[PDB]
Parts: structure tokens; C-alpha cells; sequence
DNA sequence: TCAATATCCACCTGCAGATTCTACCAAAAGTGTATTTGGAAACTGCTCCATCAAAAGGCATGTTCAGCTGAATTCAGCTGAACATGCCTTTTGATGGAGCAGTTTCCAAATACACTTTTGGTAGAATCTGCAGGTGGATATTGAT
DNA sequence: ATCAATATCCACCTGCAGATTCTACCAAAAGTGTATTTGGAAACTGCTCCATCAAAAGGCATGTTCAGCTGAATTCAGCTGAACATGCCTTTTGATGGAGCAGTTTCCAAATACACTTTTGGTAGAATCTGCAGGTGGATATTGA
């Protein structure tokens, strides 16, 4: 009788604090960030799905995400994106 | 309610001129106002036609902010700020 | 049983890794999703929001504000070649446009 | 005198003004009727979330501001300073909106 | 391996509209590409429609809406027509 | 008893249905979906061929080549629209010259 | 002792090439350009003989299209000769370089 | 190898595009555009080739790249 | 117009490079049973959308009046089309042969499931503070003389 | 080359409407415990992709000429900007009545799980033909006088 709806707000805010310790963000702005995150999520995942299909693969590995990033993101943003993704994943698999 | 008619003329020159100033236009031919209205109406009908189509497929009598956001995306005018 | 560690923290990510995994499933992009994909993708999304956030913050600082607003996101986005291209077909509500007047229009 | 700025002084003053802000330039109510009207012709007895209309306007206004930019560029190309229907027409054909 | 396409079907249809006419090899490829593209757009739009209404199944209704969102005026109407017609008769027996 | 025969179509209603379930579009597909779609596909195909043929004749030929397709596409407002961002290979462009360029 | 005025053979060319659908660039030079470009991304590659056609059809179609838009921009500036700037306005309004 | 695209060629193209008079500076300007177009389309194609883990770039790679770029091409695999 | 170039559109006509139409087979597709399950009817709580009322002011409308801008004209260097002429690079053609891209055939590592715990979010009240909206002296800019 | 007639700046100033802080349910994540298979390796195969390489023109640089074209420069009619005086209608603020949105149950009808039975659609082939290419002439379209 409530209907709780999800959002990335909690996370944007944590990242906002690492880059700008004491800066705030209005809700209109936070709304725009959620949009952004979902847009890119959708885009990455979409291209990824297509990549798997073109190759007869039934599963999406972090390898699909990576090529996807290379196709979707522009030059320097891609480098940085890819680096941090690989970092997160190799760190993850080290339990 | 009350018959809605000729509402495109509600988009006045002052406003069409303010939008052009943000577009950085310095001088405006008097024939521009009727062009804009025409263009605006064609743009709006398309976004609105797709939206209401989404509204009808979801079987509702209300056009939601999302119905529009999806309409805009279908048309390549992706909008950030109202959900989605 | 052992202590529950969120997959995010195992990756040193701020973004919800499990959320990203769940969504990769409900979205029907593939029949099955690997274990790192949500980690990789989540890292990226987190990295991208971090990038724009830094720019907007400076943009907020420039305008002498402490709270980011849509306009700061605009300036941030439109002034960076790359974020500008990534969001080239995106319209940011209440963002405005970059102050710009064609040279020829100026007085001589 | 009375004092009097020359043609284009206030025009550039306005550009500077409307580019420094983010407020919607069209009046809310008029925009709403137009919307409710256009929509009534596709499907009768519809209702709108206050925000669906706010979205619509954000989108229309951004749309036209970009249109004027391209327009304005087609006016500077024809070695002119005054935008005309002729200019809006070229911008839309090149954009593919109405080839 | 087996490389399937729409070459056969394009042709049967070609034979109806223009029995006395033939079709190039390249021209056939074009036709293939066409069918594949429209299929994708229709499928994709349909796919998204379901997701939005939190539906987990793609019926003929999503297909029809997708068609109404994708094809132009007259093209869409005839498409929908042909679409319900086919469904109706399929349901006959 | 071919599932297509029932719908009175040439296009493969079965193959299509296969292409749907396997395409990652939705968790599940409906009996009608393949039908409805395959018929929308057949329809559009006919339309292209119909007009392409007429061009085949007008060009005096008998076999439709890419050119006849492009002519059939770029000459129809609606097809041209639906295919506004597609390049028909070996199709050329429609004979058109800006009257401002004509002599005299 | 016989001479077609400037601009006439041209209209003949326009009419000719718009009538045809044959590729307009010398194949080899293209394939050579392609292969060279590809190198800067990954060495010792190989291209299906088709993959290079898909590429030519793509380019020429892009260019011919871009010339139409360009031509329009010249017309708009009251000229009749396409200038590098007419190409820039076109690409600028297309969103290719905005 | 870019200069391989002779001016006469560039003229035939412009001719198909309906151009009557061509400025001399265009030729280089057009070789710049052509270049960027190929770079982009190939940079994306090869990416597909290398994701497929291959040494051979296929029509489908080019095709999929064209779609990526918004230059959909019928007649070569889809 | 007249009339000499050059073109360009038709009018037939024969061989073969590609349509085609076959003969035959794995591989979908279709048939039959059992499951599983998706949401469509059927209610209902209640969020927020449609209308309204009333008032004051921010603005849209018209109007003058004339500063410039668009445009019509006039006027030539010179840039870029039309021809020729000189051959250099691109075609046309198998032909050889192996770099590769497929293609089965295992299976270990990786996913998917099915419940069972655990707990990181989200929907509200509390409690604050950026900063929006005024105020008004500087200072810059602008247009007059 | 100075003047005010304005517009643009900004440093303060202070409620108050949005944050931001603080708390309780849960609808997911996070564990284990089995089950299921995906998709790399290996072992070879038949396909193309890459080079040779030997002519052979077709198509491309250079040049020579000069015919329009694309810039300038002027000049002026008249259109669009800048101002004002009017007074209309968009804003603002709730106050209220419900239409219809959504959250929750309960299913038949509808789509999904295998496990065999059947053509169907695709390859590699023998059957066929539609145009491409050429060659002639005969109108066309140009362009000079
Ligand atoms: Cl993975
Ligand atoms: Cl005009
Ligand atoms: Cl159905
Ligand atoms: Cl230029
Ligand atoms: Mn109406
Ligand atoms: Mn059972
Ligand atoms: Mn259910
Ligand atoms: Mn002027
Ligand atoms: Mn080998
Ligand atoms: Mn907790
Ligand atoms: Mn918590
Ligand atoms: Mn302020
Ligand atoms: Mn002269
Ligand atoms: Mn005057
Ligand atoms: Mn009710
Ligand atoms: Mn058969
Ligand atoms: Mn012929």
C-alpha cells in the first residue's frame, strides 16, 4: 500500500562527496543524474546484448561490457572507464 | 469544459523572440513568427502523438511524464529530468 | 555462517553492484549474465557520474554556489568535448545553453 | 532627450540576458491549452500529469532554441544578420526533418 | 552450415504482385536486409513496450502498437489491417 | 497444417516466432505475435516489390535490380520516410537538378 | 574550332552520373586507403572482398549525400560553386561536428 | 594513400550529388571528410572483428559498424 | 533562324554470366502431453488532476519614428570549366597454397536455481540553511554634442 | 573629446521553502547447497584471402584559354528595433470534488517444459535466358553568325 520506487540518488551523493566534500545537489539536479545513469546503463547494456548476439553467445561477460564501453564512450572517457572497470573486477575476483 | 481553438496563436512574438535571443539571434524577419508556430505545432503533434499512443497501449486516460519521455526518445530528442 | 559483504565493497565501488546485476537480468539483454559484468558496468557508471560531478561542482564553485543545479550540469557537459559528444542528443531540463554570440553580430 | 539605444544594442543585451538564464520563455497556460488541444484531436477525454506538460515544454523550447541557432547560422552564411523563413527551411532540410 | 534468409518468401510474394517479373541477386540481398531491419525495429519497440508496462510477454498487441509507432500514415494502417487479418484467419481453424 | 498456411501468408510464421523467443525481446512470446508480425513483414515486402516491379517495367527491363528498389523507395513519401536513414547499395540517387543551375 | 561553353558539359555529367549507379572511385586506391587506415587500429588484418565493397558503398553514398546538402548551402549563399565552408555548415548543422 | 582519391573522382561524386561548379579548395576539404568517415566506421568495425577474436574483417563487421554510426547499409548481410 | 559540330536516344541482335528450377537431406517446425504461470476481471484506497475564485501585475498589443539592413546594380580580376596530349596506374585473370575461420567433441569452471538468513534502501517526519528576491551604491557602457 | 542616461555589477541581508538528518519496516541482496551447460580448447577441413605478374588500355595529370562567377562598392527604399501608453489575461493561492491510478486478491486461458514425427528450406546442381555491348543512323541540343 506504499509502492517504494528505486533510484541511484544514494550513490550519486556518495560520489558527490568524494569529489566535492562539501557541495550539495538539488533534487532537480539529482533527477538529471538518475536520468544520465539510466541512459548510459541502457546504452551500454544494449550494445552489449547486441555484441553477444552477433557472436552466438548466450551470456554477457564483463568482456561484452568492455567492448561496449569502447564502442559507446569517446576516447579518453573510454580509457578511464575501462581502466576502472578492469580494476573493480580483478579486485572483486580476489574475494 | 470549453472548445479549445486557435491555441497556437498563444505562442506570441515576444516569446518566439525570447527563444530566438537564447538561440543568439540578433535580427528577425517579420515572417518568422508564422514559421515558428508552424514548426512548433509539427514538433508538438509528433511528440504528443507518440506519447498518447504509449498512453493508450498502457490503457490509461492519463498522459504521464514518462509517456512523454518515451515519446521524446523514440524521436531522438532524449530528455533528462522527469523520470526514466 | 560468514559475515555478509556487499559485492560492491568487494569491488571498492560506491555504486550498487547487485542492483546492476538484477537489472541486467530483468532487461533481457542476454539469456545469462556473468559475475563480473555487473561489477564492470557498475564501475563504469560510477566512474562516469564521478566525472560529470567533478565538473559541475567546479561549475557550481565558479558561479559562487555550493549546491549543484541543472545549469551547472549543462555548463559542465557542454564545455567538455567528450561528455558533450556522449550526451550530444540529450536535452537537460532547465539547463539553458552556453553563453555564445556570433562574432559578426557584435558592434564594430 | 529622451535617451535612445541604437538598433541592435538592446537585441544583444537580450541575447546576453536570455542565455545567462534557464527559465522557460513561453507562458505556461497558453502552452498548456495548445497541448490539451493538439492532444484532443488524437484522443478525446485525456488528462495530463502537471509534469508531462512541463516535460513537453522543456522539450519544445530546447528544440526551438537549437533550431534558431542553426537558423541563425544559415543567415550568417548568406552574409545576412536577419533570420528568415528561408533560413529555418534550410536548417530543417539539412537536419533531415523535412527533406 | 545452414545460412537461412528470406529469399524464398520474398520471391513467392514477388511472384504474386508481378508473376511475369524476376529479381536480381543483389536486389534480393537488399530485400533480405529490409525484412531483417523492420523485424528488428518492430521487435525492439515491441520489446520496450512490454518492459514499460511491466509485462513479461510480447503479444500481438505490442506488435501492433510498435507498428503504429514505426510506420508512416497509410503504410501503418494497411500494415495493421494485414496484421489483424492474418491473426483472425489464423484463429479460424 | 503449416502454422503460416492457417494465417494465409507466404512468410514463415514459425521461423519468425523462433527469431522472437531467441532474440532476447521478452521473457515470453504469444501465439499471435509471430502471426501479426510475419504479416506486417509480408505486407511491406509486397509493397516494395509492387513499386520496384513497375520501375523494372518502366526501365524496360524484366528483373528488378537495386536501382528499381531505390527508385521505388525515394519516390514514395512514406517508404522514403520509413527508410530515411538507409542506403540501398548499388542504388544511385534520384535524377534531380537545382533549377537555379539550369542554363538560360 | 568547336567549344561547349563552361558549365554545359557539367550539366551533362550531372545528368549522366545521376542516371547511373556504378561506384565512382577507383577500387584499388580505395582498398589501399582502407587497409592503411585499418592498420592504425590492428596490424596484419584481412578483409573479405565484400567487406571492402560495403565500405565503398558506404563512403560514396555518404559523400554524394553530403554534396547535395553542400550544394544547397552554396545556393543559399547565392553562389553556384561549392566552397569548403558550404561543406562545414552542412556538417555543422547535421550534428557531425556542430 | 588518401591522395589515391583523385580529384576527377571527387568530381564524379559531386556530379552525382548535383554540383555544377566546384572550387579548387574543396578537393582537399573532401579528402579530410572522407578520411574521418572511414576512420570512424573502421575503428568500430575492427572493434567487432577483435571482439569476435578474428584476423579477418567481414562484411558483417562493416555492416554492424555502419548501423552503429547511423549509416545503415542494405545488401551486405543485413 | 541558319547550319556545322558533337551528343544522345533508339533500333536490332547474339553469347554467357548469372538467374532458375531441381533432386535430396539434416534441421527447424509441428504434434501431443503435462506444467507453470501471466495478469486480466473484480474491488478499493486515495493521490493528484480538473476547475474555480479573486486579485494585481507582469506583459502582450499597438503605435511612432527612423537607423540600418537587405537587396538591387554595376563592375572586373581571376578562378575553375572545357579540350588536348602525354602515358602511368588500375584492370582483368586465373593460379598457387595456406592463413583462417569454421566445426565437431570433450568437460572444468561458471551459472543458474531454491530457500534461508541478513540488511542496504526507501517513505516519511524532524531540523536545518543555501540562496532567492530586495536594496542601492559603485562602474561600465552607450549615444548625444 | 567630455556628458548623463541607463544597464550591469555585486557585497549585504534574512526569512522559508527545499534540502539534509534521523528512524522504522521490508523487498532485495547475500549465503549455501545442488543442478545445468556454455563456450574455451584440441584436431582438421574446405574457403577464401593474399600475391604473383604480364599485358593493356582506360582514365589521370599538365597545360593552354577565357568565359562566366564571385567579391567588392555604392545607393536607397522600407522593414524591423526601440520605446511607450493601454489594459488584458497569465500568475498565484489555495479549497474541493472525484476520476482513474495502483495495490491486492483469485484464477482460466495461455505460453512454456520435453520427447518423437514430419516436411521444409538450403546446397550444389543440370535447366534457361535477360542484358550487356556494339554498330548505325537519325533526331537533339549546342553554339557561332
Ligand atoms: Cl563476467
Ligand atoms: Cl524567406
Ligand atoms: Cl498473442
Ligand atoms: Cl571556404
Ligand atoms: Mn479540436
Ligand atoms: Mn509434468
Ligand atoms: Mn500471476
Ligand atoms: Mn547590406
Ligand atoms: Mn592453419
Ligand atoms: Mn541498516
Ligand atoms: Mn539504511
Ligand atoms: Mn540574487
Ligand atoms: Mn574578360
Ligand atoms: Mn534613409
Ligand atoms: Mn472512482
Ligand atoms: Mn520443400
Ligand atoms: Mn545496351
Amino acid at each position: 500500500k506504499r509502492s517504494r520506487k528505486e533510484s541511484y540518488s544514494i550513490y550519486v551523493y556518495k560520489v558527490l562527496k568524494q569529489v566535492h566534500p562539501d557541495t550539495g545537489i538539488s533534487s532537480k539536479a539529482m533527477g538529471i543524474m538518475n536520468s544520465f545513469v539510466n541512459d548510459i546503463f541502457e546504452r551500454i547494456a544494449g550494445e552489449a546484448s547486441r555484441l553477444a548476439h552477433y557472436n552466438k553467445r548466450s551470456t554477457i561477460t564483463s568482456r561484452e561490457i568492455q567492448t561496449a564501453v569502447r564502442l559507446l564512450l569517446p576516447g579518453e572517457l573510454a580509457k578511464h572507464a575501462v581502466s576502472e572497470g578492469t580494476k573493480a573486477v580483478t579486485k572483486y575476483t580476489s574475494a | 469544459r470549453k472548445v479549445l481553438r486557435d491555441n497556437i496563436q498563444g505562442i506570441t512574438q515576444p516569446a518566439i523572440r525570447r527563444l530566438a535571443r537564447r538561440g543568439g539571434v540578433k535580427r528577425i524577419s517579420g515572417l518568422i513568427y508564422e514559421e515558428t508556430r508552424g514548426v512548433l505545432k509539427v514538433f508538438l503533434e509528433n511528440v504528443i502523438r507518440d506519447a498518447v499512443t504509449y498512453t493508450e497501449h498502457a490503457k490509461r486516460k492519463t498522459v504521464t511524464a514518462m509517456d512523454v519521455v518515451y515519446a521524446l526518445k523514440r524521436q531522438g530528442r532524449t530528455l533528462y529530468g522527469f523520470g526514466g | 555462517r560468514a559475515k555478509a559483504k556487499t559485492r560492491s565493497s568487494r569491488a571498492g565501488l560506491q555504486f550498487p553492484v547487485g542492483r546492476v546485476h538484477r537489472l541486467l537480468r530483468k532487461g533481457n539483454y542476454s539469456e545469462r549474465v556473468g559475475a563480473g559484468a555487473p561489477v564492470y558496468l557498475a564501475a563504469v557508471l560510477e566512474y562516469l557520474t564521478a566525472e560529470i560531478l567533478e565538473l559541475a561542482g567546479n561549475a557550481a564553485r565558479d558561479n559562487k554556489k555550493t549546491r549543484i543545479i541543472p545549469r551547472h550540469l549543462q555548463l559542465a557537459i557542454r564545455n567538455d568535448e567528450e561528455l558533450n559528444k556522449l550526451l550530444g542528443r540529450v536535452t537537460i531540463a532547465q539547463g539553458g545553453v552556453l553563453p555564445n554570440i556570433q562574432a559578426v553580430l557584435l558592434p564594430k | 532627450k529622451p535617451h535612445r539605444y541604437r538598433p541592435g544594442t538592446v537585441a544583444l543585451r537580450e541575447i546576453r540576458r536570455y542565455q545567462k538564464s534557464t527559465e522557460l520563455l513561453i507562458r505556461k497556460l497558453p502552452f498548456q491549452r495548445l497541448v490539451r488541444e493538439i492532444a484532443q484531436d488524437f484522443k478525446t477525454d485525456l488528462r495530463f500529469q502537471s509534469s508531462a506538460v512541463m516535460a513537453l515544454q522543456e522539450a519544445c523550447e530546447a528544440y526551438l532554441v537549437g533550431l534558431f541557432e542553426d537558423t541563425n547560422l544559415c543567415a550568417i552564411h548568406a552574409k545576412r544578420v536577419t533570420i528568415m523563413p528561408k533560413d529555418i527551411q534550410l536548417a530543417r532540410r539539412i537536419r533531415g526533418e523535412r527533406a
